[PDB]
């Protein structure tokens, strides 16, 4: 998930914008 | 801002800023 | 912290610290 | 929503745990 993809690894905007409504 | 680690609170600010009106969802647990 | 008007990023940090690991949706929009 | 309850309006812990997951 999220903190997996953007906490533990280097996060991008790419992968933001998939949690944004 | 959106290219390094970002948790807890440092995550949530880049979800606001990126996501604007639309706003967003934060589930740590999924 | 949560008794008062909450907008933005101070509203965002609320629901942060309210929510926990359980995590919120912030939707301006509904 | 949110914004009309906790930004026009004084927020409380009662209406923010509405939007915990």
């Amino acid at each position: 998930g999220i903190v997996e993809q953007c906490c533990t690894s280097i996060c991008s905007l790419y992968q933001l914008e998939n949690y944004c409504n | 801002f959106v290219n390094q680690h970002l948790c807890g609170s440092h995550l949530v600010e880049a979800l606001y800023l990126v996501c604007g009106e639309r706003g967003f969802f934060y589930t740590p647990k999924t």
